[PDB]
């Protein structure tokens, strides 16, 4: 906005049973 | 190579310093007392 | 840690550790200590804030170095993923490689 | 002050494919003077010191 | 005041990552419309009048 | 503080002959004033000009803060399930641990607390009105596993 | 956790540093070049580096 | 050559040195007790233990 | 024993224990036990009852715990059975409980 | 661990771990003898052997 | 280039050589102070 | 290598290392090794046996450690393989626990 | 930098000369009790 | 008394060595 | 972390108008 800070591809995802982290591309 | 080889006397120098006037010059105060004792 | 001791020798069994998580340490003091698995300790002798309970622990700061060993024979911090590969260092005191 | 490597000379380990597991490998050695030291003489070595 | 330098040395730090999905990401980023772009914070031109 | 090597006038004075606030303070205890305004000569300077010849001191606290290390590959834990106690479900068979720990000398008796990390799980059921089972189990480190 | 699928099997270093490869010592300056290298399979952010 | 099937791969030590997990002293005799730890795809010969 | 200590720690290597009954023990003096290692112990210069051999166990009564522990996790005489569960008591000096 | 009194003089602890130790004997022709012992938590060390 | 290098390496290799000397003063103060 | 040297770095660019088979070395003397590039060479003044075209190096016994590295980051045999892992050592003082 | 080398590692050697005359004035006093 | 003699002689006997590697750099300083 | 994943079902909040009510196992 007023100074620069929009980026981000991000959303962060991780699978069910439990939280498992990283689904390592779909 | 020789540059990276340097300051590396100058930290060595300030630990010796406090083991050689703490192990020097504070036994030169346990002259006034023991002198024949362990 | 016997007194004036530089060294404490820690030797675990041989034990499964399937879902073993980190390890954490700290120092305590004995004096400080009180022991537990007892009605009564009759030389506790100390009423201040205890370490070990009360989470409030004050001698982390003299650990020089730990380094684990895995089947007497692997160092675990040494698929050569620290400067010093095969231990890790806490203090370092004479300091000639800017660590 | 000596350093020295021993092989094994007992037949069925000495050439065995150990697969994989946790064993248990143990041995005795002789801290007897006559039986480890060889002599030019045959003096005896327990008296000699 | 006096200053000198003795000794400089570039410490960098490396995520250790499978070989494997390190080099799918390098393909990945190595590719033409998968390029990296940043932003000054304060873009600004900068012009101090007396 | 001094150098007390590379500085040439380096005298060492214990607290017995050290003195400032001299005339205004008491003789090595908090009781009343003594002696006379007089220089001082306890701290050496290491400002201004004619300042010592020094040495660099560096030290660090740490207080209410364990030291941890995770067992995990990257030091980083993304998972309370680690990634190598979840190697330890294929490649385990029991194995030894040997840690060694260096420490600073201590004029008193100490302990080294080792907090070993591992799942404490208690779990309980009602199977009936005023009936109550549960069972506790941990994984690494556990109770009954050589005796019932 | 991911099962080690997301790290190295192969053994890297974490903490590197690069020595200079010049230097260049001056009256109000200095000048310091690197090779900075990334080992094939490796990933390295510019943030890490100091 | 043969480029595969003999190929180390991941990290492992071709050299290993087990200290031994008891030990006994005799006067005639001594006595050293090992855990002797082959790992999993890894086949030890007993030939090159000393 | 050293000598003044009241701690004595002892440890059995991993291994299996099929077939395996009690434990028994009981404190000797190293003055009168002689050395079964060598066929003349030279250090022997005691000639009065041997307990080791003749059964004269007389120094029972210095016990005052034991503690049994398999993996340094496990409480052998544990999982509830005795007042205090996780270690024996030979006997007990300030008592409340009236053990 | 044990908890012993404290004595001035220098003791030893003996501790009998109680296994089985059973001899079976055989002479399978004259002035012919055989014989095969069995101890089964100590065979693997603590036992001399 | 390598006389240099050996030079200030013989004197970071003469400061072990004072810094077990440490250690023969040490023996004044002692170490590891438990007893039995 | 100077005369009193500890040390020698060698640098080689970057460079395709395909159909690569080994290293080896040798010391030899500057008195002792003619130069073949030159057919003029006026600075020999040995006639002894030129352990350079003749097979009669005497000089291995006279090298502690060579490290061998890619990209300047990559210890090469650092997959843990040697006992010492970052580095060969053809010899060393102290056995410090029999290597 | 190779100036500071020289010249403090010249001022290290006034304490080595020291500590050489306090152990000679404690240690062998007790080779000779006073 | 032995561990006196491997104090007191090597204070001395480094006297030596560091004075002659001091002259040194002052020397190789220059070149 | 120090161990913490000991938390509720991952529902969300259920459905309604006039932004609250109670419907319980329904």
């Amino acid at each position: 906005d007023i100074n620069f800070s929009s980026l981000a591809p991000r959303h962060g995802t991780r699978p069910f049973m439990g939280t498992w982290s990283d689904i390592g591309t779909s | 190579l020789n540059e990276e080889k340097l300051l590396l006397l100058m930290a060595q120098l300030e630990a010796l310093t406090q083991r050689l006037g703490e192990l020097t010059q504070q036994v030169a105060q346990l002259q006034e007392q023991t002198r024949a004792a362990v | 840690i016997p007194a004036n001791a530089t060294n404490v020798p820690i030797s675990i069994p041989s034990r499964n550790w399937a879902a073993f998580r980190g390890w954490s340490f700290t120092r305590l003091k004995t004096k400080e200590t009180p022991s537990l698995g007892s009605g009564f300790d009759p030389y506790f002798v100390y009423s201040g804030s205890i370490p070990y309970l009360d989470g409030t622990f004050y001698l982390n700061h003299t650990f020089k170095k730990v380094s684990i060993t895995f089947d007497s024979s692997v160092s675990w911090p040494g698929n050569d993923r620290l400067l010093t590969p095969n231990e890790f260092e806490i203090k370092r005191t004479v300091d000639g490689e800017g660590y | 002050p000596f350093h020295i490597q021993v092989p094994q000379k007992f037949f069925a380990i000495k050439s065995l494919l150990l697969l994989p597991g946790s064993y248990t490998y143990e041995w005795n050695f002789r801290k007897d003077v006559n039986m480890i030291l060889q002599s030019s003489l045959g003096n005896d070595l327990r008296t000699d010191g | 005041a006096s200053i000198s330098f003795t000794s400089i040395n570039l410490y960098a730090t490396f995520f250790p990552m499978a070989h494997n999905t390190a080099s799918t990401l390098e393909a990945m980023l190595r590719n033409d419309t998968n390029d990296q772009s940043f932003n000054d914070y304060l873009s600004a031109a900068n012009m101090l009048y007396p | 503080v001094v150098d007390e090597v590379n500085y040439k006038d380096y005298q060492a004075v214990t607290l017995a002959y050290q003195h400032n606030n001299s005339g205004f303070v008491g003789y090595l205890a908090p009781t009343m004033r003594q002696g006379q305004p007089y220089p001082a000569n306890y701290p050496y300077p290491l400002i201004g000009k004619s300042a010592v010849t020094s040495v660099t001191q560096k030290k660090f606290l740490c207080d209410r803060v364990m030291w941890r290390i995770p067992f995990s590959s990257n030091f980083m834990s993304m998972g309370a399930l680690t990634d190598l106690g979840q190697n330890m479900l294929y490649a385990n068979s029991a194995h030894a641990l040997d840690m060694n720990f260096e420490v600073d000398p201590m004029d008193e008796s100490t302990l080294l607390y080792v907090v070993f990390e591992v799942f404490d799980v208690v779990r309980v059921h009602q199977p009936h009105r005023g009936v109550i089972e549960a069972v506790y189990l941990r994984t690494p480190f556990s109770a009954g596993n050589a005796t019932t | 956790a991911p099962t080690h699928d997301v790290t190295t099997d192969r053994s890297q270093r974490l903490t590197l540093r690069f020595v200079p490869v010049d230097r260049e010592d001056n009256t109000y300056s200095y000048k310091v070049r690197y090779t900075l290298a990334v080992g094939d399979n490796r990933v390295l952010d510019m943030a890490s580096t100091y």
